[PDB]
């Protein structure tokens, strides 16, 4: 038996899930790593942790990082050694920010939050007033935890001159205290069975709604509190655990004293309130004094606990409430929101997005210089790699040497090793992507043409921010989840993302633009070559009318681009178009004057049949062909383009 | 608490580089793009050079 | 990489493939499953399961093997 | 910094100790005869902690726990 | 201001008409200023509310479906079906227009050939599986979820829907105004009741007019199937449309008025309700021009209607009135008729999407939102084992979200 | 602006921002919610705990990435230990429930 | 303003959305050209275990790090710094943590001036 538990202990992996209750004295126990005996963490003469205190390192792990307290051992060849004159080991210092301590508690205190919380958690379980509840536990009102001959009954609150005229009048017939064990025993004298039993029979007994429903819910209750199987004897915290010494750290601060969180001072406080509790119990004090120690042990405890919560917050020589655990996981402060609030972060930088039209959509513009601020410790590894880094200062020299080498180095680095990138601000989740960056001497962030709108910002300055992903899953994910390319649809409305606009809706509207009496219209252009060179030689106009053998290359059934050629009378611009115009799309679907909107569509037929990459290759090409033919349009606007109606005055 | 200060001004000259940020009076802002090459601007029919 | 994601069916499981196999190959040390080209492990990883060169059960198959 | 402590650091500590536990905690349960699942729950890690101590307060605290758990109370970790 | 500008901004401007210009411009600069805060604290909310929210099953078989329509306005059409079916799994094997045949098979992806098929059939409303309706206990079951657009296919276990249409929303509504606007959205949202509830039957029968009490004519809804005839107290300021002796249904409208999400919930259903608030927020998207899928509206929905209040717990160890979460409700159903226990009848309630982000079944999830302290100590008594089942608990910490990547890991540990 | 690696709060242990600080821009709480929106889920989790706040573990990822390792031992990143520790300080043991 | 003749229209994608073509000309010709000067000042703040001693004496430092600096250990009117180069040598007590006033990271260029303004009651170097 519990052998095999061993087996029951699972190997090291994820839990599925979080187990969270009250450690037992035993749970406790075993989570910590001594028990204390001293209030002082850190000796303030040795400028070292005190023995047996909060901080003291024997017992919470290595002071120093591979050598011993006793310095009888040092070193990284004795890490984790157990030293006779030390009693302490020398795994890394952290040891000391590792292992912990207990103090166990004389007499259990019940958790703050057990009785403190609206509704008391040892409240609900005892169904008894607030105020009896607390008199008896800060010791303020005797509670006959049983009668047996007396006339006394269970849990029941008594006065203390109630109870010492009960005790000469029974002997020893009754069972009262005032005190906190008193609950503690009375949740191990809960019968939850029987008194579930009880409550259960109750509730079927009670036909009145308001007694069923009460005595129900106080079922359901004790059933709640069965199931989770929490020893209800477990509420009353009979020993203490102690954070690590760096954990609950006594920092020295400037001029030899130590520098502690207000609940390392609470912590040394109960502990010389403990230390006292123990020499009175070792001494037999008188039981006022007894009790009077043992009050102010737990209002010390309480205190350690939740400052100001319960009883009043103990105000240091700065006045200031004491800093309680609690408020170390209160709030935001409690390391869950204003983490998450806020967190700037490494392996990225801020720099001016620029308009880098050359590039193709993987392709990105990174800041040669910000490149090498980057990849600094890639392109160290790199070197050494490459051999040539020996030292990793040297490394860095070289970097700063910023050697053709190693300018060489990073652009071999550079090739396909993407990483994240993202333009504010965060609207959509295409306002974030990375690219294949290729590095631009200088400080500019070069961009794509169509990722403006997905980028959610314009060209008007946005410094981008550009994450590294190091990691291969990331660099996977860089290629696969960041992919671009793998971005073409509206996430939102599955619309084209990248739909064409202005000077490339230009230039497709300039060769979509056709002229009468052009410059040698009706001729005959065999395909594209041909009135490619007849346009780039200037024998013809690009707004020509021309027909010209069109070979639509049409999907058939089985999606085979069944060629359809024939001569059809279109524009020479559109003849130029249809050489852009891929293999599959009617000839119609160009053979007419074509814009942004007409652009978006053909684009939107491509993602179609064309799926992703063709219609993603299509696009680049469109792209460049647009800025080319918009150049070459040639075309500017005048003021006095502006014509103004002719009869504008008639009709004022 | 302070024997001296020596306040010295960092002169450093500013050139203007691609990425800068630009603007007009009519309205027009824009961003550095880049220093096309000299044959790169367009030739007037007199052999300006924009 | 539509053609990828049928070969892997779903994005997530071909990019946790895709990285135990270029894993395998770089950091492992696995021999490029195809020619190298000078391309990224990661690259590599993409091309053998673009060829579907790199299975999951393959994967599986391979380390039971090594195992003995 | 950084690479200086990479380039420095003798002992890296490696990193915590974990747990693990249900299905074969069923199976120690019913060798344990305790019906309860609370018990398989704080109490697992404190046991693997005591066992690793093996003291005699820890064997001892050890089976306190056993006997504490296989008192009563029936809970079934799913 | 009647003056016409009847210069042309070329020709230059009129002194006076350049300062009255002046006014409108500064105005618009001034609107521009204003609008961009409000949708950030939108998505905010959205997003803090999609928090847990993930997708993993695929195959939901429910029968019950979007039985969508296309919308027509003044008897002209607004929005066809085609456009709202793609993406979407069948409900029920979809019939030829007129015909017997199926047009369609049950949980049929809408193939966009299928859509021109139906175009061809050119039929009026369609069932297709829904992921409100998606028998997937815990996401949305692709048979039901439909199909993932953003890839064109399927969506895959871990595919975070609700954060896409968090998204969706957002981005759509960093455009969209708040006037109506982001305000209704966050009103509908919030599930705020309506400011004059359309009267309506408290349920059918034979519809009569009661005792009118004081300012609040009494309409005696004389109950047909011999229920208690509901009195009311509506007021004479509403205006009947109804005569009395009519018969009602449950939630017929009397007067009018704008009607409330619980009081839909309650009275027409909760599909029904879905439709009536994804109708609202379409038209105003359309009048504002945002196009993006009722899917969003699904997504925000079903994680809005986690609860539900149980009309009758049955041999469930809950109670009557117990609003809990309809999930946890239905495992509990499951459970008892397994061993044959009764189940618990259950009411869905209509609630608002800022209430069900300030109270999460996770205890981390809920601490976050709100009552860090609180609902701290609460748990720590408690002593609730924590499942991490949700997204940003997992953030929390520290273990990957088993989202898409995450779902995989955790499989494979499985594995 | 741009950081590879620079300066972190040494009270917060999270990057700083911007060259002139050596730290990259914020993930705030906009931007983590634009990464779930896509989901790339190591890669948050790196920009989370090593890209973030692992100290002694970017001394080990220093040391790592030094033989190019472009991988990690994720889970529970380490301040679920911190969290840990503080609770069985607290006296509230924990267990790490495996299924 | 500077009278540029200019054109309004595209260029190869190169001057769309409100893209700058500059005449590369005008780069060489440093028609926009401009200047930062940035004050830098040190303070030689009185410390409790002795002041803040900016001097030319500066322990684990090399003398070439040194040479913009004058035998005050100011910065020579126009010296050429560097990022990072200790530009005002500057220390405090450990015996001395060397303080140097160290010209900042990426701060590289001509020590234009250095108005070392010593506290009333402090004397002033022969440089002041």
């Amino acid at each position: 038996d519990l052998l095999k538990f061993l087996k029951a202990q699972t190997k090291t992996e994820e839990f599925d899930a979080i187990k969270i209750a009250l450690a037992s004295p035993d749970m406790i126990r075993s989570w910590s790593f001594g028990e204390v005996k001293k209030p002082e963490t850190i000796n303030y003469r040795t400028f070292k942790p005190e023995r047996d205190g909060l901080f003291c390192a024997r017992i919470f792990g290595p002071v120093k990082d591979y050598e011993c307290l006793c310095g009888k051992y040092k070193r990284l060849k004795h890490r984790g050694v157990i030293c006779e004159k030390c009693g302490v080991e020398v795994t890394q210092t952290k040891v000391r920010r590792e292992r912990m301590g207990h103090i166990e508690l004389a007499s259990p205190t019940a958790h703050i939050w057990f009785l403190k919380s609206l509704p008391s958690r040892i409240g609900l379980l005892l169904d008894m007033p607030l105020r009896d509840i607390e008199r008896v536990l800060y010791f303020e009102s005797y509670v006959v935890i049983e009668g047996g001959m007396t006339n006394l009954e269970r849990q029941q609150i008594l006065t203390e001159e109630q109870y010492l005229d009960a005790l000469e009048e029974f002997g020893d017939e009754f069972d009262a205290k005032m005190g906190a064990e008193a609950i503690q025993a009375l949740l191990k004298s809960m019968d939850l069975e029987q008194e579930c039993e009880q409550l259960r029979e109750e509730l079927n007994e009670t036909n009145s709604e308001t007694k069923r429903k009460k005595l129900t819910k106080r079922i359901k209750l004790l059933e709640a509190f069965v199931q989770s199987g929490n020893k209800p004897e477990w509420m009353i915290l009979t020993v203490l655990p102690v954070l690590p010494p760096d954990l609950r750290p006594l920092v020295p601060l400037d001029g030899g004293r130590f520098a502690t969180s207000d609940l390392n001072d609470l912590y040394r406080r109960v502990i010389n309130r403990n230390n006292r509790l123990k020499r009175l119990l070792d001494l037999a004090a008188p039981d006022i004094i007894v009790r009077n120690e043992k009050r102010m042990l737990q209002e010390a405890v309480d205190a350690l606990l939740d400052n100001g919560r319960r009883g009043r917050a103990i105000t240091g020589s700065n006045k200031r409430p004491l800093k309680s655990l609690a408020d170390m996981i209160k709030g935001k402060q409690g390391r869950f929101r204003q983490n998450l609030l806020g967190k700037r972060v490494d392996y990225s930088g801020r720099s001016v997005i620029t308009v880098g039209p050359y590039l193709r959509l993987h392709q990105c513009g990174l800041p040669k210089k910000m490149a090498l601020e980057l990849f600094k410790p890639f392109i160290y590894g790199k070197l050494e790699l490459r051999g040539l880094a020996t030292t990793i200062k040297a490394a860095k020299k070289m970097v700063e040497r910023e050697e053709a080498v190693v300018w060489d180095i990073l652009d071999e680095v550079i090739r396909e090793h993407p990483v994240l990138l993202n333009r504010a601000p965060t609207l959509h989740r295409l306002g974030i992507q990375a690219f294949e960056p290729v590095l631009i001497e200088g400080k500019a962030i070069q961009l794509h043409p169509l990722v403006c709108a997905a980028y959610n910002a314009d060209f008007d300055g946005d410094q981008m921010a550009v994450h590294v992903p190091l990691t291969l899953e990331a660099q996977l994910e860089a290629r696969a989840l960041m992919m671009s390319t793998n971005n073409i649809l509206s996430p939102a409305n599955g619309e084209p993302i990248i739909v064409p606009s202005q000077d490339v809706v230009l230039g497709l509207y300039y060769m979509t633009r056709d002229c009468v009496n052009a410059k040698g219209e009706g001729m005959v252009l065999t395909g594209p070559k041909e009135a490619e060179r007849l346009y780039r030689s200037g024998l013809a106009s690009l707004h020509a009318r021309v027909k010209v053998r069109i070979t639509e290359y049409e999907k058939d059934a089985n999606g085979e681009l069944v060629a359809k050629t024939s001569l059809k009378d279109t524009t020479v611009g559109r003849a130029i178009l249809w050489m852009i115009v891929p293999k599959g799309l009617p000839y119609s679907i160009v053979n007419q004057a074509l814009g942004k909107k007409a652009i978006s569509k053909m684009l939107n037929t491509c993602y179609r049949i064309l799926g992703l990459k063709p219609t993603v290759i299509f696009a680049d090409q469109i792209m460049y062909t647009g800025f080319a033919y918009a150049a070459r349009s040639g075309a500017s606007v005048g003021i006095d383009d502006m014509v103004i109606p002719e009869k504008k005055h008639e009709i004022i | 608490g302070v024997l001296k200060i020596v306040k010295v001004y960092l002169a450093v000259k500013r050139r203007i580089q691609p990425g800068d940020k630009m603007a007009g009076r009519h309205g027009n802002k824009g961003v550095i793009s880049k220093i096309n090459p000299i044959e790169d601007m367009p030739y007037d029919e007199n052999g300006t050079p924009v | 990489v539509q053609d990828a994601v049928e070969k892997i069916g779903n994005r997530f499981d071909l990019v946790l493939v895709a990285a135990r196999r270029a894993r395998q190959m770089q950091v492992g040390g696995k021999d490029p499953l195809v020619p190298e080209e000078n391309d990224k492990t990661t690259v590599i990883a993409l091309r053998e399961i673009e060829e579907g060169l790199i299975n999951n059960q393959i994967l599986d198959v391979r380390e039971r093997q090594e195992q003995q | 910094s950084l690479e200086d402590l990479v380039q420095n650091g003798m002992m890296e500590q490696k990193e915590p100790l974990i747990v693990g536990s249900r299905k074969e905690l069923r199976k120690l349960c019913e060798e344990w005869g305790i019906t309860n699942q609370r018990m398989i729950g704080n109490q697992f890690s404190a046991i693997v902690t005591f066992l690793k101590r093996g003291d005699k307060y820890s064997m001892e605290c050890v089976e306190r726990i056993i006997t504490e758990a296989q008192q009563d109370k029936g809970v079934t970790y799913l | 201001i009647e003056t016409p500008i009847t210069a042309n901004f070329r020709e230059g401007l009129n002194v006076l008409q350049y300062f009255i210009s002046t006014h409108g411009a500064r105005k618009g600069l001034a609107d521009t200023a204003l609008k961009t805060a409000n949708s950030g604290y939108l998505t905010r909310r959205l997003v803090d509310v999609a928090q847990d929210l993930v997708v993993t099953e695929d195959d939901c078989g429910t029968h019950e479906g979007i039985m969508m329509t296309p919308v027509i306005e003044g008897g002209d059409v607004k929005e066809p079906l085609r456009d709202r079916v793609l993406g979407r799994v069948t409900a029920e094997d979809v019939l030829k227009p007129g015909t017997a045949d199926i047009l369609v098979p049950r949980n049929t992806l809408l193939h966009e050939q299928w859509c021109d098929l139906l175009e061809e059939n050119s039929v009026d409303a369609v069932k297709v599986r829904s992921v409100v309706s998606c028998d997937t206990d815990f996401g949305v079951c692709a048979h039901c979820y439909g199909r993932d657009l953003a890839r064109g296919h399927i969506i895959n276990k871990g595919e975070a829907i609700g954060v896409i249409a968090a998204q969706s929303i957002g981005e759509p509504g960093t455009q969209l105004t708040m006037r109506g606007g982001l305000p209704r959205v966050a009103d509908l949202f919030e599930a705020r009741r309506p400011k004059e509830p359309a009267i309506l039957a408290e349920i059918s029968g034979i519809v009569s007019f009661g005792k009118e009490t004081k300012g609040k004519r009494r309409l005696v809804i004389t109950p047909v199937d011999g229920s208690d005839p509901y009195e009311e107290m509506i007021p004479k300021w509403r205006q009947l449309n109804v005569f009395e002796g009519e018969r009602v249904e449950r939630g017929d409208v009397i007067s009018d008025g704008p009607e409330a999400p619980h009081d839909i919930l309650r009275l027409r259903g909760v599909h029904a309700v879905t439709r009536y608030i994804v109708n609202e927020v379409q038209d105003v998207y359309r009048l504002q021009g945002v196009k993006i899928n009722d899917k969003h509206i699904e997504v925000i929905v079903r994680q809005m209607l986690r609860k539900a209040t149980i009309v009758n717990a049955g041999s469930s160890d809950f109670l009557e009135g117990e609003q809990v979460e309809y999930s946890r409700v239905k495992i509990a159903n499951r459970e008892l008729e397994a061993n044959g226990k009764v189940g618990a009848t259950y009411s869905r309630d209509l609630l608002g999407i800022t209430k069900a982000s300030l109270a999460t079944e996770s205890f981390i999830s809920a601490a976050s939102f709100q009552e860090t302290t609180r609902v701290l100590t609460e748990a720590a008594v408690a002593g609730k084992r924590d499942e991490l089942r949700g997204l940003k608990e997992n953030v929390i910490v520290g273990r990957l979200i088993p989202a898409g990547t995450g779902y995989a890991y955790h499989q494979d540990r499985m594995r | 602006h741009a950081r590879s690696t620079g300066s972190y709060s040494l009270v917060t242990q999270q990057p700083l921002g911007g060259k002139a600080q050596f730290g990259g821009q914020r993930f705030g709480e906009m931007e983590v919610w634009a990464l779930e929106a896509y989901g790339a889920a190591y890669t948050l989790q790196e920009m989370l705990t090593v890209k973030s706040d692992d100290v002694n573990g970017r001394t080990k990822m220093y040391k790592n990435i030094v033989d190019g390792n472009h991988q990690m031992e994720p889970g529970m990143p380490e301040s679920f230990n911190v969290l840990l520790k503080e609770i069985r300080s607290l006296g509230i043991n924990i267990e790490l429930e495996d299924e | 303003g500077q009278n540029m003749r200019v054109a309004f229209m595209p260029w190869n994608g190169y001057n769309f959305e409100d893209s700058i073509l500059v005449s590369e000309r005008v780069v060489q010709e440093d028609r926009f050209t401009t200047i930062h000067i940035q004050e830098l000042a040190c303070v030689s703040r009185d410390t409790k275990l002795g002041p803040e001693e900016i001097t030319a004496d500066i322990p684990n430092v090399g003398e070439a790090a040194l040479s913009k600096l004058d035998e005050s250990g100011i910065v020579y009117i126009g010296a050429e710094v560097t990022g990072g180069d200790i530009l005002v040598g500057k220390v405090t007590p450990k015996d001395v943590k060397d303080s140097s006033l160290r010209v900042p990271n990426g701060v590289s260029g001509t020590v234009i001036d250095v108005q070392v303004f010593t506290r009333d009651g402090v004397e002033k170097d022969k440089r002041a």
